[PDB]
RNA sequence: UAGCUAGUAGGUGGGGUAACGGCUCACCUAGGCGACGAUCCCUAGCUGGUCUGAGAGGAUGACCAGCCACACUGGAACUGA
RNA sequence: CCCGCAGAAGAAGCACCGGCUAACUCCGUGCCAGCAGCCGCGGUAAUACGGAGGGUGCAAGCGUUAAUCGGAAUUACUGGGCGUAAAGCGCACGCAGGCGGUUUGUUAAGUCAGAUGUGAAAUCCCCGGGCUCAACCUGGGAACUGCAUCUGAUACUGGCAA
């Protein structure tokens, strides 16, 4: 069963790539590739650069974020 | 009695030398067609008296030189 | 009374202005175990209604099939649409060795041992009727004696 | 086809290529690996799934799925590599064997221990 | 040009039986008569007849069980491009014996049943269903 | 080898008794027949065409107490023989040594019969025979030897043996702890429970 | 040269010999001219167990073949009568 | 992979081998093989068999047994049946 | 291999349970974690994930993976197709090759019949025998679908003649 070792922290969205993929600069961390979460796709929500989002990061691969929280 | 085959010359002629193509019939095992097989043999002769295109009886003997291990015996209707 | 059973049920949509609407299509086979083979294909808004309407149609459309010991008179082939069905009698012992859909239609006729295999399409609706055509044409020594010789 | 034509040129079977270049009539191979990513699948599903670039001992660079819950694997580590495609990810045709060579088993797993490399709990 | 008059004769039979005609004509020869004699022996056709001199013309009277044809089908099994020979052991049986084949043996034109009783084989021609 | 588990669960799963316990009394109270074992067995099964074949394989196998690999060997021998395969199958199973001991009634149960042949009580034609799978011949006398003679094990069995309907292919004897196997079982002699084409059908695919 | 000799094809710890005519150079299990009998030393209480066609063995002796010491003993055992 | 072959193809004579032989030499003639796939390349020890398959077929040649080839790499001869 | 002693004593695990496919509920996690052979499951009531209970299969093995054949009539001789779905050369004349109306004679090549030799043994198959039975071992027979030579048959095809 799932363990709670994933970390969530904020960042500004720098640039929107294809495929609902975003270049987000964290506050402490580097700029990481973040995909949007399922929930935003489910409730038909799209987002835009220059905005500040909570981004879940895994210790296994620190180059892949996950945009958890809303615009 | 000796065993023997019958074939036809269809070949050039050289000093004491003649070649004999022997046509035969074999069933082709995959598809069952009856297909004409061609067995070419170098042959020793009685002072090259045979023509070209006629039908010659033939039989086995000692090697008289490379691949020439057959010798002719009788010819039906020589040349044309 | 006769032996009845069903092969399969399949759901089908009409698809109309107000949206989808779902019928149910059944396929049924009956037989007396002494030939007298019959089949019925029926449909209904709900499931237990569909199999009853199929079994009602199964009473008529009834065809007489030759049978000896517990098997077919001779090797027969039959075709309907894309579905090619071959079979052979395989007299005594043996049991039934036969395809899906084929097994139900084959058994109610009253064979107890038999070899059969489905080539081509194996779609149930065309596997049926290919079978009935193969069973219907089938000859017998009595049938040949009627039209010629000994 | 016409029977004279089939005598002339016969029928020819398909090549029937394998799914794994690992091949060589081998179920298992070895490799030294380099990098462990967590890449997204194809859009019908979502997750971040654990994948590793295995340099095989026969000189082939290939990619391989990591099953089970977390792992110790990183950098230069010698793992065992079996077959099996994962279709939801791009081009992964292999799986690492958990509980072998340098790989940890899955700690605190209880069912299906034939996979995941876990000796039976005793109390 | 046609390359087998025997498959033509068998084709004229199954077309005639399907169309429900009585008399079927073709140019005569020996093996055409000898096959038609095997058909009348086993019982499938009503009668053969030949009429002519410069061009002899075989006239085959077909036969009907009811409104149904006596012959179920008939197919050319050995064919000009591909010859089939059956040995004494290997002689086939058409539809569990209910049908017959036509076989040309050293002792003439027989059925498979007659060729098993005769004890010799040869070129099978066609399967009479 | 052997099932080793709870006997009644197999009868309750199959839905007809397999006679595995059944010594002192054919008790209804313990069996709970047709109610199925476990939590969710109350519901109607609505079984498949594959499942009715697979169930009948287990139903026959669990009577004689065989495992699939040994049972497969009997099917291979029954197939190569001329005549019906299902009948030649049931003939080889009935021809087992542990089975004949149950038929003669020397043992109470098929498991106790297998225990007695394993424990070297049983002798056939004056050979002792360890192996349960052993194929009995026509014209075979069978008997208990002196060490196992007149113990509490055989003595209780011979009492409850009298209740049975009594086989038609063997001579019972048993006034002096022996028996004689006269001739082969045939389809009429053996029970009507088995569907014989059906069990053979499953191995065809 | 030709020798009459016993070759062992039987199972481990149960020898079943095949008396056989073969050349001396060939291995025991190897290449041979013909079989002529069998010899089971382990045997059973049944009558059969030593068998040898004497018209064959006397033929090969006539062609000059020599006899291995066990086969020589088994011939002088079975004789016309044992 | 469509043209390939000078001892190449054939004859006579000499020499050689246990013995037939362009086997090897001298001389003479101009052929030989080739789409029923020559030549070249890649790949491969072969078979009685094994495995699968309703059969036809397909795949395969561990073990057992028959035969050939090889014995650090490359080449040669002696002794001897 | 046989006898004796002691005492239930020393000896059961493994996969799977959404459909295909035999076998179900609850709890935890919440499109995350992860499962997945195939179609697919999971975004707050998961019979598909993780855990537990119950169940099913098989057994000193069980499962996964790799490798081969089968299913696959999916290279289709037996046993497939080519109007529109993959598939008839843009069209024509033609050599090599395939195939051939009808009558008689002849030959006996193909073909068909019989016999002899050969088709190693082991294997395979059948009927028997011996190891506690079986595996395994082994007696005899059949098999070894083949090929060569000889003697016959002449319907059909081929050769040859009119």
């Amino acid at each position: 069963a799932k363990e709670k070792d994933t970390i969530r922290t904020e960042g500004v969205v720098t640039e929107a790539l294809p495929n609902a993929t975003f270049r987000v600069k964290l506050d402490s961390g580097p700029e990481i590739l973040a995909y949007i979460s399922g929930k935003m796709r489910m409730h038909y929500i799209r987002i835009l650069p220059g905005d500040r989002v909570v981004v879940e990061i895994t210790p296994y691969d620190p180059t892949r974020g996950r945009i958890v929280y809303r615009k | 009695k000796i065993r023997t085959l019958q074939g036809r010359v269809v070949s050039d002629k050289m000093e004491k030398s003649i070649v004999v193509a022997i046509e035969r019939f074999v069933k082709h095992p995959i598809y069952g067609k009856f297909i004409k097989r061609t067995t070419k043999l170098h042959v020793h002769d009685e002072n090259n008296e045979c023509g070209i295109g006629d039908v010659v009886e033939i039989r086995e003997c000692r090697p008289l030189s490379k691949t020439k291990s057959w010798t002719l015996v009788r010819v039906v209707e020589k040349a044309v | 009374e006769l032996q009845e059973k069903l092969i399969a049920v399949n759901r089908v949509s009409k698809t109309v202005k107000g949206g989808r609407i779902f019928s149910f299509t059944a396929l049924t086979v009956v037989g007396d175990g002494n030939g007298r083979v019959g089949f019925g294909y029926g449909k209904a808004r709900e499931v237990p209604a569909a199999i009853q309407k199929a079994m009602e149609k199964a009473r008529r459309n009834m065809i007489n099939v030759a049978l000896n010991n517990g098997t077919l008179q001779h090797p027969v082939k039959g075709v309907h649409t894309g579905s090619r069905v071959f079979m052979q009698p395989a007299s005594e012992g043996t049991g039934i060795i036969a395809g899906g859909a084929m097994r139900a239609v084959l058994e109610v006729a009253g064979v107890h041992n038999v070899l059969a295999k489905a080539y081509g399409s194996t779609n149930p609706i065309n596997v049926v009727r290919a079978t009935i055509d193969g069973l219907e044409n089938m000859n017998s020594p009595e049938m040949v004696a009627a039209k010629r010789g000994k | 086809a016409t029977v004279n034509q089939l005598v002339r040129k016969p029928r020819a079977r398909k090549v029937a290529k394998s799914n794994v270049p690992a091949l060589e009539a081998c179920p298992q191979k070895r490799g030294v690996c380099t990098r462990v990513y967590t890449t997204t699948p194809k859009k019908p599903n979502s997750a971040l799934r654990k994948v590793c670039r295995v340099r095989l001992t026969n000189g082939f660079e290939v990619t391989s799925y990591i099953g089970g819950e977390g792992h110790n694997l990183q950098e230069h580590s010698v793992i065992l590599i079996r077959g099996g495609r994962v279709k939801d990810l791009p081009g992964v045709r292999y799986h690492t064997v958990r509980g072998a060579l340098d790989c940890s088993g899955v700690k605190d797993r209880k069912q299906a221990r034939s996979k995941y490399g876990v000796k039976r709990p005793k109390a | 040009s046609m390359q087998d008059p025997i498959a033509d004769m068998l084709t004229r039979i199954r077309n005639g039986q399907a169309a429900n005609k009585a008399a079927v004509t073709m140019p005569s020869s020996k093996l055409k008569v000898a096959i038609a004699n095997v058909l009348k022996e086993e019982g499938f056709i009503e009668d053969f007849k030949v009429e002519g001199d410069t061009k002899p013309e075989l006239e085959l009277t077909l036969k009907y069980f009811q409104g149904k044809a006596v012959v179920e089908s008939i197919q050319r099994v050995s064919r000009p491009g591909l010859r089939i020979y059956k040995r004494k052991d290997e002689l086939p049986k058409v539809m569990a014996g209910l049908g017959i084949a036509v076989v040309s043996t050293s002792k003439g034109v027989m059925t498979d049943r007659a060729a098993r009783q005769a004890g010799l084989g040869g070129e099978i021609i066609c399967y009479v269903a | 080898a052997r099932y080793l588990g709870p006997k009644l669960k197999l009868s309750r799963r199959e839905g007809t008794d397999l006679f595995l316990k059944s010594g002192v009394r054919a008790i209804d109270t313990k069996c709970k027949i047709e109610q199925a074992p476990g939590q969710h067995g109350a519901r109607k099964p609505r079984l498949s065409d594959y499942g009715v074949q697979l169930r009948e394989k287990q139903k026959v196998r669990r009577i004689y107490g065989v495992l699939e690999r040994q049972f497969r060997n009997y099917y291979k021998e029954a197939a190569r023989l001329k005549g019906n395969t299902g009948e030649n199958l049931l003939a080889l199973l009935e021809g087992r040594l542990d089975n004949v001991v149950y038929r003669m009634g020397f043992g109470a149960t098929r498991a106790e019969a297998r225990q007695l042949v394993s424990h070297k009580a049983i002798m056939v034609n004056g050979r002792v025979v360890n192996i349960a799978s052993y194929q009995v011949s026509p014209n075979d006398v069978v008997s208990i030897r002196e060490k196992a003679k007149k113990q509490s094990r055989v003595k209780a069995a011979l009492e409850l043996a009298e209740q049975r309907e009594k086989p038609t292919w063997l001579e019972v004897d048993a006034g002096k702890m022996e028996g004689t196997f006269k001739r082969k079982p045939e389809r009429s002699d053996l029970s009507a429970d088995i569907n014989e084409h059906l069990i053979v059908e499953l191995y065809s695919k | 040269m030709v020798t009459i000799r016993l070759a062992r094809h039987g199972a481990k710890k149960r020898p079943f010999y095949q008396v056989v005519v073969a050349d001396s150079r060939n291995a025991r299990n190897g290449r041979f001219i013909e079989r002529v009998g069998f010899f089971n030393p382990i045997a059973s209480e049944k009558e059969e167990g030593t068998r040898l066609d004497l018209d064959r063995i006397a033929h090969w002796v006539g062609q000059g073949a020599t006899i291995s010491d066990r086969v020589a003993a088994l011939i002088k055992e079975v004789n016309k009568a044992a």
